[PDB]
């Protein structure tokens, strides 16, 4: 759902309201119609609402840097002139709500609107077709509130207790409203470590096949060890997903979204986004997170600190006084010395914080913000650049809760203006890579099922090394993880481990560790051999949808899109007018002859190495025995 | 006053914004105490135009010039000398905020000093040559409005800054209860204040003129504007403030200005914040405000819109301004008066006639209320050659309409603080759901805490610890001796009364223990509860389940701005309507009912999507498409099914296009040629 | 101080100014003085040194 | 498994209309073709179930899918 | 290329852009950066026409090569041989197949006359060239397997 | 541990129009909610009177002086807005006020009609010099809330006639206290004291009597039942 | 003064002992002015009888199991804090509970005194092994809401008492919502939700009526005062 104004909605719906006005015999002539909408005669307003009812809008916010960019909603009507967006598809919009604008449009035939309902939904869309990860899930206030929820915290109220040959346990309760009872009277702290019968909510896999022989069913009772608020949390899960019992940091909520995605319906996640976003907002108001110049704290060690690294600035100085050392060398030494003063400082401030501060309790959760920008505002900015670039030799020890001189703010400013200057030339550099890669990917379309062919490429899915185990790549998600076998795995014995053609996902993946596959032939675009565009069988699964791409569909924009949409985040060439990021990527794309080019071996063979003064020489004897 | 302050490097003879690199637009170490390395635009203007600082003047052969003291043998002196930046480079000059002790010798023995090569370094205190006279000298007059300048990051207070310029006027103007010592001097050398030339007593106030009469004897009478037009539509209304019979001594302020109160300049207004998130509608830097600000007026503005129509000649003859239009209802026309021009006072709906006027062909071609305006009449001027009006050549009449709107706070507008903390507003409460004091007093504003942390301007929570600090008054016991946190307090700040204002100047103000004593310090409320702990927290209570927050939450007040961006003109709507004619796509504008553009970008979009039907509908029915058009409205307004595109009307053109040229263009079916 | 009707703001500043703000819009108003040789523009000259001002 | 009341447009809920077709842009064509016929017999075998009081002829046309109402020939 | 063949090199290709990617914090999945790259060694120069109707030195669509030289091996004539280039984006763009494209982006009338005299006819495979002529784009919705 | 004891209620006063009202013994966690129900009616559903239009002789429109008074019209209505009245009947009420030459129009220069008083005279509406004449015209009515000042051209079409905003709202301030009175410990109870502060045109009784007439009706629903 | 129109009360059933109603249309921000307070009552306002305290033989001290019963003694005091009792006596009830032999001992073993009884005979209270026993003494009262276990500091006096949270109220869960309804072109009137989940001596019903019946009368302590210028519906 989105929030239409009333009279933005009249003035677009305006002919299918002038239908119903006629229809009605509000109106007798269309022609009068026109004007009596135009006037906005109080009658029309509650035609409005039945012909504004299930016919999608299509949103969009500039720039649309890949497909998500452009969603479809159903338009609820809504006094005021600000459009109401939904909170989770604003990281999908890349939205925020300091003065934004997105523009409406309306589609017209029953062929758009079908394609609205079905394809560009909202609700159809959860996950990025660039990885497969979830993009409409909790953020900054829902995370803070969920982690706040389901945290453990020991020495609060209610909490449990062992035997002690005088009381019972004295923190056991016979359901989860009991605890609701408990918490509401004060007695028991949502975040206090309990007991708790639980017969909606299914065991853990460890538990489940210990205390029920032929699995748990709705109603059948055991004991969890955990907290109020993780069963509270749990309850907003499918009744038949195992009990978790975590601590909810961004990166868990993100694992929980992409298990529903897997191996629920896309109606199922959908619903649950939704009930985690009211409770994040919920436990995110009743959190407590709070700035105040109170909790922003200052580690005691830092003058202490900064006295040791005077003293070695001080005996840099002398060295340099003396004769001993370059005007140039003295700024590198004094920039590394204040390098390692600002970690120290870092260090120092990560250990002084409570856990349970609001400042580090946000960076902490995963929710927003960074330990760097907590030093910054605690510890000390540290070293800022001048306009060349270069790191100012003196630093800047105050941080901005004690204020920054005259001086340091002054030499801090030149960043500041670089920053905002070149942040156009950024966008501009993606862009053009963006529409290059969109040119070059005109015609690359899903044409056919599967063009038959047994050719791949090799994936390496974990290395043996000395314990000779399953040292799994990290990468391995963007490798092997969601596509098609080219041929069957087979173990040292002769038995086959997974099917040729099948699905390689999470679970292929670990019945492939577990059996000792550390390589695999894997089918790819690289070799497909289709006629025109590509099969579906050799491109795999969609990572949008998770299931074998559907013929027809334009993989080639939706792998431009992908590429270009992260540009902004590679380091970019020189505006000061080798460095890696979009340089490089351009110059990988367009073949072109690498600037720090290096030779490689024509033959195998044997090296004889005849070094130079300040050249090498290289000679390879084959083992072929040719020249 | 920033405007007449500007430095522009584009212009005739100068650059552009379309290839001025990042060179020309970098701070420069020359720039201290000549350019505001702070106030300058964040589009494509970056760098490229900035504001003069508060204490430089202009050398005559045009180059900037700052003062500093002079020193010498390590004491500070009293002559000042303006320096130009090639005659700074050749000194050192020390920090203003240095110490000295009696006669001016510096307490310690090293000192920081700024080098030719705009380096910063502990020379020896014998070794300075020239000192800043203030410690904001390179602060532009913007940028020395912002309290606690120095906790805020750089690119914030950029934002800040140029936020201040672009905050409408308000019905009543406050002045800030945390403010720096600029404000009076700004206020007054902007010139909307009227102040009294020379010394004497009022002889007559009114609200449209005042009248002194001076020790000489002789008279002196002032005008003041009431309820002008800006250029902007911003109401430069101006106010009386002395008394009948008071003293008025030369250079006193007589009048506010829109932004002024008792002189000083009030660009905004004083809120009960608490900072918290809250339900989710604050989020994304959205803001909750109480529905008070919309029943009290403390946000409301008023804008006054400026209509013209002028009577002109024609081959065909002359055009008349009449009220005698054709065929139009008798009702239409009845608060038109005998020449034609809407009277006074009348209420103007959404596309109600302003002034009707009639061409030879006649036709109907009166000045109608433009989509979504209305307002009140305000005034009318008008202009006829048998006047000796000197209108140019080919008219005969000219008539302007001014239509006055009063605007409440609404959803979706813009609201900031002065340290770039922008939001716009999502929710508007009614007042018993706000969270509320255990005093039961309800917060005003509900600012999101998730925006501080990251956004490094933590200026703003300061402001409001001090601004509680001011609302409240305080007062440090004296009685056995000074505490240690207060011992650099002058005496006149060891107490002040509630609701007194405060100057924290922006690099020589408040200190984090001051501030922290003064909240120690707070006097207490009205029955003798202190309301907000010495943290600069409170224990709210909610205003919907009545239940305490498990918490205490910041508390204090922030000063507010209301931002141009108001929603009334941001929204556009379109269905059909006025097309481009030498090519036959939409038009585009605010006034002239233009629709949205669908760039390449939103078409990769759609074809990632494979949505094929919805982007050739955008393609060619919405855009170019005459005979779609009148088709497809048809079928909608017959609510019958829209037709499914045949042949498209680009391709049949370009066939022809072709064609022309001797080229055998021929369609081919996938069984043979066609 | 400098103005008569200031309302009374309690500063925080511990270092005095010895300089005042100068007129805000003196770069405006003393350029076109100059343009048109205002007499009060030529005293300024003349006192500042200048030699027979233009 | 199960899931809560689909709301508005949700219903019928995307994947049992899925189900009933070899890809989701097959799915579009499935509903729209059936929506101009159900808007044509407004106009001039109609609507297969219960329609509502202003219900769209894309939500019959979706819901008679969901019911396994109609059958289709991919081109 | 010249060394270890066409395949190691879109492997090549591929690992280094993804290293680059990697080395930055980014998560794209592998499939788009071989969507991408197979498009930069699509196309082969002919060396000898054999017993087909390829002129040499000149590009040639893989797939059309091995159809043709299939054809005239099937039919008793020596089949073309061609060498793998390897092309970057821009000028694999430039090699575009389509004269409606070509022609929308490159010089107009050089496009249409070399058009016009080998009497291409263009099968409207991509998406811009169906936007040209305002046609359906022929993927998703718009294929004939779902219209 | 089952209560047969059940709550009362009295009064402490503190002003004129200020006291504290005092409910116990309540339940345990059960005051808070009470008080937040009470405090919301009284700041939402409490009736009162205030102005709804005005007219002035030589005033077509809002945004005008008058000769001879130091304020405009805008600032003699936001003056006008601190204006407390309580007309006894519903239907509107129109009150007069004439004034000439120098002095200050306070709003004890208003002479209302019978069944409607002006709670504050010593309140500041205008100043007039010599040159000074302000004839007013107010309509007064009884209402709920709050409500924006009615378009001239929908209440009537009376040209010269400028609405104004109106609060119909006499209560002016309001909070609660929750404390534990709990009877010798031996088991829990909470005492509520709700802080009741209005305009003085209602007192502070009259007022919570209508908040908890206004309560029970709408917690009968569940009464009307089987 | 009158009002648009008075609100409907309406009720659905997901099950034999929850229900859900709904008050619709209400006035704006109301829906938060009775939902919290109506919740709140259910909960807390409502009395009812509850097991206080118990004692099982064999555990005198050291309370962690009992011979002959496979359950611990944790989970039998959970299972007793599930016992649906009810009693029309104010002052406590000592009751008795003894079974012997292999199999299963549940609620309908209990044989309650006279104006005392047992709504859920059928739930499991122990298993009992082979020549196993167990005997239980239950201490019984009436009372409203939830009581933590009792403070007890009174023991010692006898040996084996084990206090036991009291739940009394016969409402087990409450849960309350607010949404946005149309009742003209105004917008953004309040549509009132509350679920409400009660032990089997009660109907949601019957507990939704006594709550709203005790709020009706505590309100009514304000109108005593004075009855003037209400809503009147
Ligand atoms: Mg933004
Ligand atoms: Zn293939």
């Amino acid at each position: 759902q989105c929030g239409l104004p009333k009279l933005m909605a009249l003035e677009l719906f305006k002919p299918f309201v002038m239908k119903r006005l006629v229809d009605l015999n509000h109106a007798q002539n269309i022609k009068s119609a026109k004007r009596m909408v135009e006037r906005q005669r109080p009658q029309v307003w509650d035609v409005l609402e039945e012909v504004i009812a299930e016919h999608p809008v299509l949103l969009n916010r500039a720039p649309t840097l890949h497909r998500l960019g452009i969603q479809a909603f159903e338009p609820q009507l809504v006094e005021g002139k600000a459009i109401q967006l939904h909170p989770l598809v604003c990281e999908a919009f890349n939205a925020d709500f300091d003065g934004d604008q997105m523009a409406v449009h309306l589609p017209l035939s029953a062929e758009a609107q079908a394609e609205a309902r079905i394809l560009m939904l909202s609700s159809n869309n959860i996950l990025s077709p660039a990885s497969g990860k979830p993009l409409a899930m909790p953020r900054l206030d829902m995370v803070t509130g969920l982690y706040y929820l389901t945290t453990l915290v020991e020495g609060a109220t209610g909490e449990y207790q062992a035997a002690t040959k005088d009381a019972p346990e004295q923190g056991v309760y016979s359901s989860p409203a009991e605890a609701i009872m408990a918490m509401d009277r004060g007695a028991l702290s949502v975040r206090a470590k309990i007991k708790v019968r639980l017969t909606e909510l299914r065991p853990p896999t460890d538990l489940e096949a210990q205390l029920f022989e032929n699995g748990w069913k709705p109603g059948d009772a055991w004991t969890a060890e955990t907290t109020l608020g993780r069963v509270m949390f749990n309850e907003l899960l499918p009744k038949s997903y195992p009990f978790v019992n975590e601590q909810m940091h961004k990166k868990v909520q993100a694992r929980i979204i992409n298990d529903l995605a897997e191996r629920f319906p896309m109606i199922v996640v959908a619903q649950t986004v939704d009930k985690l976003k009211d409770a994040g907002f919920y436990w995110a108001t009743r959190s407590g997170v709070t700035v105040s110049m109170a909790d922003v704290l200052v580690p005691p060690q830092k003058q202490e600190i900064l006295e040791r690294h005077e003293a070695e600035a001080d005996a840099i100085e002398r060295k340099y006084q003396r004769g001993a050392l370059n005007h140039t060398e003295r700024n590198e030494s004094l920039v590394k010395i204040w390098q390692d003063a600002t970690e120290e400082v870092g260090k120092a401030l990560e250990e002084f914080y409570p856990a349970d501060n609001p400042i580090i309790t946000i960076v902490k959760s995963g929710a927003t913000g960074n330990l760097t920008q907590t030093r910054t505002l605690a510890g000390m900015k540290g070293l800022v650049t001048n306009p060349k670039g270069e790191f100012i030799p003196r630093p800047i020890k105050s941080s901005f809760r004690e204020g920054l001189t005259v001086l340091e703010y002054f030499i801090n400013t030149h960043g500041a203006r670089k920053g905002l200057a070149d942040t156009a030339l950024r966008t501009a550099d993606s862009g053009y890579l963006t529409r290059r890669l969109v040119d070059v990917s005109q015609d690359v379309i899903v044409r056919e099922h599967d063009c038959e062919t047994e050719r791949g490429i090799n994936v390496t899915l974990a290395e043996r090394g000395p314990d000779g185990t399953l040292i799994r790549d990290a990468h391995v998600e963007t490798s092997a993880f969601a596509r098609t076998l080219a041929t069957d795995a087979v173990d040292a014995n002769g038995n086959v481990i997974i099917e040729r053609g099948h699905d390689l996902g999470d679970p292929a993946i670990d019945a492939l560790l577990a059996a000792g596959i550390t390589t695999v032939k894997v089918r790819s675009v690289l070799t497909c051999t289709s006629a025109t565009g590509v099969c579906a069988m050799c491109y795999g699964r969609s990572m949008a949808t998770g299931k074998l791409v559907d013929i027809g569909e334009a993989v080639g924009i939706v792998a431009a899109q992908s590429i270009g949409e992260p540009g902004t985040q590679l380091t970019m060439r020189t505006f000061h007018q080798i460095v890696g990021g979009l340089p490089r990527v351009q110059e990988l794309f367009e073949a072109r002859v690498p600037r720090n080019k290096a030779p490689i071996a024509d033959v195998a063979g044997r090296v004889r190495l005849e070094e130079s003064d300040k050249f090498f020489k290289i000679t390879i004897v084959p083992d072929d025995g040719g020249e | 006053l920033t405007h007449k302050r500007r430095l522009s490097a584009l212009g005739p003879g100068g650059l552009s914004r379309e290839r001025a690199g990042l060179e020309v637009r970098d701070v420069h170490p020359s720039h201290y105490g000549r350019m505001c390395p702070i106030e300058t635009p964040e589009g494509p203007n970056i760098g490229l135009i900035g504001s003069l600082s508060v204490y430089a003047r202009v050398n005559p052969f045009g180059f900037i010039e700052t003062p500093y003291r002079k020193v010498e043998n390590g004491v500070v002196t009293d002559q000042i000398d303006y320096l130009t930046a090639d005659e700074e480079d050749r000194h050192v000059v020390a920090q203003a905020n240095s110490p000295t002790d009696e006669n001016g010798r510096f307490t310690e023995d090293r000192v920081m000093v700024r080098k030719k090569g705009g380096e910063v370094e502990f020379v020896s205190a014998d070794q300075v040559d020239y000192m800043d006279v203030s410690p904001r000298q390179m602060v532009s007059v913007a940028t020395a409005m912002i309290p606690f300048l120095e906790h805020d990051d750089a690119n914030r207070a950029l934002m800040g800054a140029n936020m201040q310029r672009q905050a409408v006027p308000l019905v009543r103007s406050e002045a800030p209860l945390v403010g720096t010592g600029m404000e009076l001097r700004a206020a007054i050398d902007a010139g909307d204040v009227v102040v009294a030339d020379k010394t004497g007593v009022i002889e007559e106030v009114s609200a449209d003129y005042i009248t002194v009469m001076a020790d000489d004897g002789t008279r002196q009478s002032y005008r003041l504007r009431k309820f002008a037009r800006s250029n902007h539509g911003t109401c430069a209304n101006q106010r009386p403030i002395v008394d009948a019979g008071q003293r008025v001594e030369a250079g006193q302020v007589i009048a506010d200005g829109p932004c002024t109160q008792n002189g000083e300049m009030a660009l905004g207004k004083n809120l009960l914040v608490a900072i918290m998130p809250w339900e989710g509608h604050n989020y994304e830097d959205a803001i909750i405000l109480s529905n008070r600000l919309v029943e009290e007026d403390v946000l409301t503005s008023i804008h006054i819109e400026e209509h013209e129509i002028d009577a002109r000649d024609t081959k065909l003859g002359a055009e008349e301004i009449t009220r005698d239009i054709p065929n139009v209802s008798d009702e239409v026309l009845a608060d038109l008066d005998e020449r034609g021009i809407v009277r006074i006072g009348a209420e103007v709906r959404d596309g109600d006639i302003l002034v009707g006027k009639v061409t030879p062909k006649v036709r109907d071609t009166s000045l109608k209320v433009p989509h979504g305006e209305s307002g009140k009449v305000i005034g009318i001027r008008v202009f006829s050659r048998e006047d000796d009006d000197e209108l140019p050549a080919g008219v005969n009449e000219l008539v302007r309409v001014y239509v006055a709107q009063k605007r409440k706070i609404s959803d979706g507008d813009k609201l900031a603080g002065r340290h770039g903390n922008k939001g716009v507003i999502g929710k508007i409460l009614p007042v018993e759901d706000m969270p509320f004091l255990p005093d039961g007093t309800p917060v005003d504003i509900i600012l999101n805490t998730h925006g501080v942390p990251r956004r490094m301007n933590i200026g703003q929570i300061l402001e409001t610890h001090l601004g509680w600090v001011a609302k409240a008054g305080w007062n440090i016991d004296v009685a056995a001796g000074v505490p240690d946190w207060a011992s650099k307090l002058p005496e006149e700040l060891y107490s002040a009364p509630a609701d007194s204002t405060v100057a924290t100047p922006v690099f020589d103000g408040a200190q984090e223990g001051e501030l922290a004593g003064l909240l120690g310090s707070t006097l207490p409320n009205r029955d003798g509860e202190v309301m907000v702990d010495a943290d600069g927290k409170s224990t709210l209570f909610d205003g919907r389940s009545g239940e305490p927050f498990p918490y205490p939450v910041t508390v204090g007040y922030m000063y507010i701005l209301k931002l141009h961006h108001l929603v009334d003109d941001k929204i556009h709507a379109r269905s059909t309507g006025p097309y481009s004619m030498i090519t036959q796509q939409p038009l585009g504008g605010k006034a002239q009912f233009g629709g949205q553009r669908f760039g390449e970008m939103e078409c990769w979009a759609m074809q990632a999507y494979g949505a094929a039907y919805t982007l050739q509908e955008l393609l060619t029915i919405k855009s170019d498409d005459t005979v779609g058009r009148v088709k497809v409205y048809e079928a909608i307004v017959k609510g019958e099914n829209i037709p499914e595109p045949g042949i498209p009307e680009s391709f049949k053109v370009l066939l022809k296009e072709l064609q022309s040229l001797c080229l055998n263009v021929e369609v081919l079916s996938s069984d043979g040629a066609a | 101080n400098s103005v008569p009707g200031a309302p009374n703001r309690v500063s925080f500043a511990k270092l005095r100014e010895p300089l005042e703000v100068p007129g805000l819009l003196d770069v405006q108003t003393d350029s076109f003085e100059w343009l048109v040789g205002s007499d009060r523009w030529r005293q300024a000259a003349i006192d500042r040194g200048e030699e027979n001002p233009v | 498994s199960a899931y809560d009341t689909p709301l508005g447009i949700t219903n019928p809920p995307i994947d049992e209309l899925l189900s009933r077709a070899s890809s989701k842009y097959a799915l579009v064509i499935y509903a729209a073709k059936r929506a101009r016929q159900i808007n044509d017999y407004y106009n001039q075998v109609g609507p297969l179930v219960e329609p509502g009081l202003q219900e769209k002829p894309l939500s019959i046309a979706l819901r008679e899918i969901h019911g396994d109402l109609l059958e289709h020939t991919e081109g | 290329l010249r060394v270890q063949g066409p395949r190691e090199v879109q492997i090549h290709l591929v690992k280094e852009v993804q290293e680059v990617y990697r080395a930055q914090g980014v998560s794209i999945h592998d499939k788009h950066i071989e969507v991408i790259v197979r498009q930069m060694l699509r196309r082969v120069t002919i060396i000898d026409s054999g017993s087909t109707e390829f002129l040499p030195g000149s590009l040639t669509e893989r797939a059309e090569f091995e159809a043709e030289n299939r054809r005239v091996v099937a039919e008793g004539g020596e089949p073309a041989a061609g060498r793998p280039v390897l092309m970057g984006i821009t000028k694999a763009s430039l090699a575009t197949d389509s004269w409606l494209s070509a022609a929308s982006f490159q010089e107009t009338t050089r496009v249409l006359t070399d058009a016009a005299i080998n009497c291409r006819s263009d099968k409207l495979n991509g998406l811009k060239e169906n936007v040209i002529i305002g046609k359906l784009i022929p993927a998703g919705t718009g294929i004939s397997r779902y219209r | 541990m089952l209560i047969s004891q059940r709550p009362t209620l009295s009064e402490e006063t503190v002003a004129e129009n200020r006291s504290r009202f005092v409910i116990e013994p309540l339940e345990p966690g059960f005051g808070y909610t009470l008080g937040n129900s009470l405090r919301r009616t009284l700041l939402s559903s409490i009736p009162g009177a205030a102005v709804t239009s005005i007219r002035i002789d030589g005033v077509l429109h809002e945004f005008t002086t008058v000769p001879g008074v130091k304020e405009d019209v805008t600032d003699i209505i936001l003056n006008l807005k601190g204006l407390v009245v309580s007309s006894d009947d519903d239907e509107p009420v129109t009150m007069y006020l004439r004034k000439q030459g120098p002095g200050v129009v306070t709003a004890g220069d208003i002479v209302p009609p019978a069944g409607v008083t002006v709670h504050n005279p010593d309140m500041h509406i205008a100043t007039l010099n010599d040159k000074g004449k302000l004839e007013v015209e107010l309509v007064v009515e009884r209402g709920r809330g709050y409500v924006p000042a009615v378009q001239n051209k929908a209440s009537g079409a009376e040209i010269g006639r400028i609405p104004v905003d109106s609060i119909y709202s006499p209560v002016l301030k309001v909070t609660y206290k929750v404390e534990a009175t709990r009877v010798e410990q031996r088991t829990d109870f909470d005492k509520l004291i709700i802080d009741v502060e209005t305009k003085n045109s209602i007192s502070p009784r009259d007022a919570l009597a209508s908040a908890g007439g206004t309560l029970v009706e709408l917690f009968g629903l569940a009464r009307e039942l089987n």
